[PDB]
């Protein structure tokens, strides 16, 4: 909005907290507060790959997600069985967590050889491709969910990582029109 | 002719395993039944057939 000093030191600061919230978001089992079997139903906050089991008989039992049940699960369609092992895979907040760190990467390249200016638009490119990433990690996440409950922090934390890149994003392309328009007006003086 | 040549083996052991698995399949799979022990069954807990 002002400066460049100032604008890239935000960039990176932010691009590094949406990547770690994102990371200890994807690294942290506090998903959802639910009811459930921890290993008789009881309380348990659950993440991507585990649920660990809260104020449990057996507390502290960190059980991984039965993401495809035995014992006559009854099948699914291919579109069941495909939001199945998104959920599983965690492809998307993985995708995120990776198009974050490529966009930080980009940003520390272009102090680096400040002449080409397209890297800065790549990197835009990268956060705004992490946050649409972030959103549908979100959305196959509560639908597989769905198929009383409560988000844990690590969810919101996923959310203000979504935010935070997007905002970075928009910093970015600002910063790649500043460097066009600075070109335009030193080639037209 | 389809019950003939079907694989996995439709028939059942007895009409309680039928009914069980019935309960199991989640409308993947129908019994064919006295209808006396149709009717009975189904009123009976937890009435999902």
């Amino acid at each position: 909005l002002f400066d460049r000093g100032v604008q890239m030191l935000l960039t990176t600061v932010g691009a590094f907290a949406a990547f770690s919230l994102m990371t200890i978001a994807v690294g942290t089992d506090y998903w959802l507060y639910s009811r459930g079997v921890c290993k008789e139903e009881v309380m348990t906050h659950s993440g991507l790959w585990r649920t660990c089991c809260l104020e449990g008989n057996f507390k502290g039992l960190c059980k991984q997600i039965d993401h495809f049940p035995e014992d006559a699960d009854y099948e699914a369609d291919t579109a069941e069985y495909f939001l199945r092992a998104v959920r599983a895979s965690s492809i998307f907040p993985i995708l995120s967590v990776i198009l974050l760190f490529m966009g930080g990467l980009c940003i520390a390249a272009s102090e680096f050889y400040k002449t080409r200016h397209n890297i800065i638009l790549s990197a835009g490119i990268f956060f705004v491709s992490a946050g649409l990433s972030n959103i549908i990690g979100i959305i196959v996440y509560i639908s597989a969910n769905a198929g009383s409950y409560s988000y844990g922090w690590s969810f919101y934390f996923g959310a203000l990582s979504f935010i935070i890149a997007e905002m970075v994003g928009v910093l970015a392309v600002h910063m790649f029109i500043d460097r066009h328009k600075q070109l335009r007006a030193t080639a037209r003086a | 002719t389809y019950m003939r040549s079907a694989e996995p083996s439709v028939f059942v052991r007895t009409t309680a395993e039928g009914v069980a698995r019935v309960r199991k399949s989640k409308g993947k799979y129908a019994y064919l039944l006295e209808s006396t022990m149709n009717e009975y069954i189904e009123q009976r807990k937890p009435c999902d057939t």
